[PDB]
């Protein structure tokens, strides 16, 4: 633990403030490998900003990476982290104009939710995944429609029965009667599991 | 530029040895033409014409402002239909590379005559054998026809110009074996009635027999391009005066050879003004030759030229070199050269230059020099009486030489005649309009010739239709393009066309794609929300 967080944690700034793109690609890896390896105690003052700073930064490669690698950064830091600041770096990589990055998110999403608490579920679901689930599917890109298309067929059984009827059959009947025939692939790919 | 002549003619439809025409071969042979002169790195100036056997609103295929995309189609689907028309066919091709010469200031014919104003041209002429026909018989002549010449072409009296050289290919394959292969490296001439019109022009005339002659051939044709300077020589008037180191006896007299005039366009100075004498008033102006009458004199005459006159570098190419080396190539000596029919108000011949060769030894330097240089070379009112033998004219270009030291000259005396200005305009706007109609009406046939002309033997008028190729009947459109086999079976087909109610819906049956499909082209008009950053 000192050996990390006297020496890793400098080295570990200066390589993320870096002119290059490519070294966060690798940068992002061994953020999540430290997040991992390290306790719950050592997380929300030391790995948070630099993540922070290297979401949002000007290259989208960067993001598209802290977008695939996601379920274990919340797995690891723990519901409580990502209730406090990992809402808006989740909603940062969705309103982007690479598509490769909301994509990412549509499909690491369905399993992020698995491994979140009942306790504020349902709340953030409705209040702050729902507009951008309906702001995502009237896209006109067609594979970030595609991903969603065959994402969003897992999440059925987290809301219940009274919630497919309230929101998941719109969108659901929205992209299977669609123009293109690659959403229609992946959103008749995966009906077997809403039939329960 | 090059401009390849293929005739296209219903003689060239016969079959070789190989197995495929003659029409083929030619094209096939064109195909490694152009890849074996992209090999050197100076294909990227150069613009391919096509002339054939046709109409003469018919008989261009790609002309200027025609880039190398249309130029391949045309010779793509060239058809070997018609006579062997070789001289009109010449005269079109003639006249389409002199469209643009009177507009520039190519041939200005009122000041000198410029070598360093080059536009090359070469002229394939891939014919048959012989036996050309005229609609009328079998001729044995190959006269060019004058029937509606072009304004401002009097003052040539040619129709081939100063840099237009003119190669024949026959292609006399044999049908069974072409097994004549005695001789390797020997190409030997067609003798036919195209070879005095190419040796007319400076190029010769290659008689193709085997595909490896074929090949040998092209092979030592690209070799022959360069800057187009053609002067013709002259053994007049000195009796092979070259008792230098042996006794003289020749046939390397009449050399009609080109010289490579390569820039450092060109630069240069000192053009052969004209070979007469011009008057003050004159309206009508003698025409010019194609080529100069120019005459060397073997004469040592101080070979020794040293001064600070600007200086030129067309190199000769080697054809007639032979008497030359004979005397040891005139190591530190020259002869001088004079151009004939009077270039003076009253004298034969004025020496104007010499063909000394470089300290190498290699080739003929040719040294052009001015009008008279062994005099203003060596002011007690002595300039003055000495401009008078010069051309009048020809005080134009020396003056910017002294520009380099001073100006003593004005424009008080520079004026050639009164009415060789006149009459010069109206002719250029004429060449102008004439170039813009050829070129506006070159790839727009418009045919639309099909009838079967029904003789007696609704009355006189009549006339039956013909089959077309490209008619891309309408079967979902229009009814008359259903036959009767396949009716009942289409009927159902554009029942369920029309009641599908589908997007984008169309006429035709199964249109499949075109002759080409490109990968980048389909790929273009299509999204892909990828970039491989890994």
């Amino acid at each position: 633990l000192d050996n990390v967080k006297s020496e890793i944690i400098p080295m570990f700034s200066n390589l993320a403030s870096d002119e290059q793109d490519s070294v966060r690609l690798l940068a992002v890896e061994a953020c999540v490998n430290i997040a991992q390896l390290l306790p719950q105690e050592d997380l929300e003052a030391l790995v948070m900003p630099t993540l922070r700073q290297a979401a949002e930064d000007k290259s989208w490669r960067v993001r598209y990476m802290v977008a695939d690698k996601f379920t274990e950064l919340q797995k690891a830091v723990g519901p409580e982290i990502t209730k406090t600041d990992l809402v808006p770096a989740f909603q940062n990589l969705m309103k982007d104009c690479e598509a490769e990055v909301r994509a990412a998110a549509s499909h690491k999403v369905k399993e992020f939710c698995e491994n979140l608490s009942a306790d504020c579920r349902e709340n953030v679901i409705m209040s702050q995944i729902l507009p951008c689930i309906k702001e995502l599917v009237s896209d006109a890109n067609q594979h970030v429609k595609s991903a969603l298309a065959s994402v969003i067929m897992g999440l059925s059984p987290i809301l219940g029965k009274d919630n497919t009827i309230e929101h998941l059959l719109p969108l659901f009947l929205a992209q299977l009667k669609d123009e293109c025939p690659e959403v229609r692939l992946n959103i008749i790919s995966n009906l077997d599991c809403v039939n329960e | 530029i090059l401009l390849f002549l293929i005739d296209t003619s219903a003689s060239m439809n016969q079959r070789s040895h190989l197995g495929t025409t003659y029409l083929d071969t030619a094209k096939g042979a064109v195909e490694t033409f152009m890849k074996l002169r992209a090999r050197d790195p100076a294909s990227r100036g150069d613009r391919y014409m096509l002339v054939t056997f046709e109409e003469p609103p018919y008989a261009i295929k790609a002309g200027w402002k025609e880039n190398h995309a249309t130029f391949m189609n045309e010779l793509k689907n060239l058809q070997a239909e018609g006579l062997t028309t070789l001289g009109q066919s010449l005269r079109t091709a003639f006249d389409l590379l002199n469209l643009n010469r009177l507009v520039t200031g190519i041939d200005n014919y009122g000041q000198g005559r410029n070598p360093f104003f080059l536009e090359p041209a070469i002229i394939i002429t891939i014919t048959d054998g012989s036996k050309l026909t005229t609609t009328s018989g079998v001729q044995d002549e190959l006269h060019l026809p004058l029937n509606s010449p072009l304004p401002g072409s009097e003052l040539t009296k040619e129709p081939f110009r100063w840099d237009q050289r003119l190669f024949a290919l026959v292609l006399r394959l044999p049908g069974t074996m072409s097994v004549e292969s005695e001789q390797l490296t020997g190409v030997p001439l067609d003798d036919s009635a195209i070879t005095p019109m190419c040796e007319v022009t400076g190029g010769r005339s290659y008689s193709v027999c085997s595909p490896r002659m074929l090949n040998q051939c092209l092979e030592s044709l690209v070799q022959k391009v360069q800057s187009g300077v053609v002067i013709n020589f002259e053994k007049a008037g000195p009796d092979p005066s070259p008792v230098e180191d042996g006794q003289p006896d020749g046939s390397q007299p009449w050399h009609s050879c080109h010289k490579l005039i390569y820039v450092r366009v060109p630069i240069g100075h000192w053009p052969v003004p004209e070979s007469f004498w011009p008057d003050q008033n004159s309206p009508t102006l003698p025409p010019r030759t194609s080529h100069p009458v120019v005459k060397f004199s073997c004469t040592d005459c101080e070979p020794m030229v040293i001064d600070k006159l600007p200086f030129d570098k067309y190199e000769l190419e080697p054809s007639p070199l032979t008497q030359f080396i004979l005397e040891r190539k005139s190591p530190q000596t020259c002869w001088q050269v004079y151009v004939s029919n009077s270039a003076k108000y009253s004298e034969l011949g004025h020496p104007f230059g010499y063909l000394k060769a470089s300290t190498a030894l290699n080739c003929v330097n040719l040294f052009v020099m001015p009008y008279n240089y062994p005099v203003l070379l060596p002011w007690r009112q002595s300039f003055e009486s000495y401009l008078k033998t010069m051309p009048p004219y020809y005080l134009g270009p020396l003056k910017k030489a002294v520009r380099m030291m001073g100006a003593p000259n004005l424009i008080a005396d520079s004026m050639e005649y009164g009415l060789s200005y006149s009459v010069i305009s109206y002719l250029k706007k004429l060449s102008q309009q004439a170039k813009i109609e050829s070129d506006r009406v070159i790839g727009s046939v418009g045919k639309k010739v099909v009838q079967e002309t029904g003789i007696k033997v609704e009355y006189t008028g009549f006339q039956v239709a013909l089959l077309n190729k490209d008619l891309k009947p309408q079967t979902f459109r229009n009814a008359y393009d259903i036959p009767r086999r396949n009716l009942l079976d289409h009927l159902t087909r554009m029942r369920s066309n029309l009641l599908k109610s589908t997007r984008r819906f169309l006429k035709g049956q199964d249109e499949d794609q075109v002759h080409s499909v490109p990968i980048a082209q389909m790929g273009n008009y299509q999204e892909y929300l990828k970039q491989v950053p890994s």
